[PDB]
């Protein structure tokens, strides 16, 4: 129900132009209802989402390209 | 004529299919990563290195 | 996650459990005769579109809160 009332919220904001700042709208945990973490300051630095983004993808990728697997036996 | 050489020695010629189905297994065993359509192959060491 | 650690210094379990989730959810669109490749070129494309679309409206600019930003960034780390 929360992330369907988040997924509600930034669906709106995104098709709504004069509705752009619900874009804010996160989790508040403690209450457990949609909250605009901008103006409670909840923030957190780019880079970290970033940077979080591409390496799971490139993880993701590196893994996903196996689809075979050879394990040698151990020589002692 | 008719008959020719007996060729009473067969090991020679099991030893021709050995190493045939040897290559073919081989060949068999890394047809699935050609082209750009293929993927790769974890190859893990017994010392515990890996490889993709 | 210790990539992530070295080279930001947070977000440490968000990444892994990300990169987990997306790997699940690649393999089960592979077992449906999904091919890997063009898997990798859709996560390869989403990566590059979000990566895009944060820099360019879900960033807030730090000059106008001042330094009650670091404190709440500090808060919330
Ligand atoms: N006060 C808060 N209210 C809502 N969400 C928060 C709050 N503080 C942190 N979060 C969220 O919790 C998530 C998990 O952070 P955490 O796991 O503690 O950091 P790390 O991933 O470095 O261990 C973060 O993505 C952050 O957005
Ligand atoms: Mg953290």
């Amino acid at each position: 129900d929360l992330v369907a009332k988040l997924r509600a919220f930034h669906n709106e904001a995104q098709v709504n132009p004069e509705r752009k700042n619900l874009k804010w709208i996160g989790l508040d945990l403690s209450n457990g209802k949609p909250r605009d973490n901008k103006q409670a300051g909840v923030f957190e630095p780019t880079i970290v989402k970033v940077k979080s983004l591409k390496f799971a993808t490139e993880a993701a990728i590196t893994i996903l390209r196996i689809d075979d697997l050879i394990k040698l036996h151990p020589e002692s | 004529r008719g008959k020719g050489a007996y060729q009473d020695r067969d090991k020679p010629a099991q030893i021709r299919f050995s190493n045939i189905s040897a290559a073919k297994a081989v060949a068999d065993a890394i047809r699935t990563s050609l082209g750009p359509k293929g993927m790769d192959k974890m190859i893990q060491d017994g010392k515990g290195d890996v490889t993709i | 996650a210790d990539l992530q650690d070295k080279e930001v210094g947070d977000g440490t379990t968000s990444v892994v459990i990300i990169a987990a989730e997306l790997l699940k959810n690649a393999d089960e669109l592979v077992k449906q005769k999904i091919h890997p490749t063009s898997v990798i070129s859709g996560y390869r494309l989403a990566c590059k579109e979000a990566v895009r679309y944060i820099n360019e409206n879900l960033i807030v600019n730090t000059d106008e809160l001042g330094r009650d930003c670091l404190i709440n960034a500090a808060k919330t780390s």
